[PDB]
């Protein structure tokens, strides 16, 4: 009754929040895959060094 | 007959000489470049594993 356009503004704000949160979710997943590849990469690198540590 | 065989030998010599020199010069220069490339390559990877050892 009193906050009709106010709640419309809230609807817009939550829509923007949904957009930013989707970008966060997506980009964090992207970085998760990135980090996992580089983690397993250097992991196995350490494993090879951990097994046959050169002179 | 005699000189026919002499020049037969000479023609074979010179023919295969041109072939061998082509082989020699071209592939030698090429392989020298390849050698230095492989040198720097293996050295870089060697140091990579060196740093991995220090990482351990």
């Amino acid at each position: 009754n009193a906050f009709e356009p106010a709640f419309a503004e809230l609807a817009d704000a939550v829509a923007d929040l949904e957009a930013n949160m989707m970008h966060f979710q997506l980009m964090h997943e992207s970085l998760a895959r990135f980090s996992e590849s580089f983690a397993s990469f250097l992991y196995g690198l350490n494993m090879n060094a951990f097994c046959v540590d050169f002179p | 007959a005699v000189k026919a065989r002499q020049l037969a030998h000479l023609h074979s010599q010179l023919t295969q000489l041109s072939h061998n020199l082509a082989t020699t010069e071209n592939l030698m220069r090429m392989t020298a470049v390849q050698a230095e490339a492989m040198r720097g390559l293996g050295s870089w990877h060697a140091g990579l594993f060196m740093a991995a050892s220090k990482v351990l």
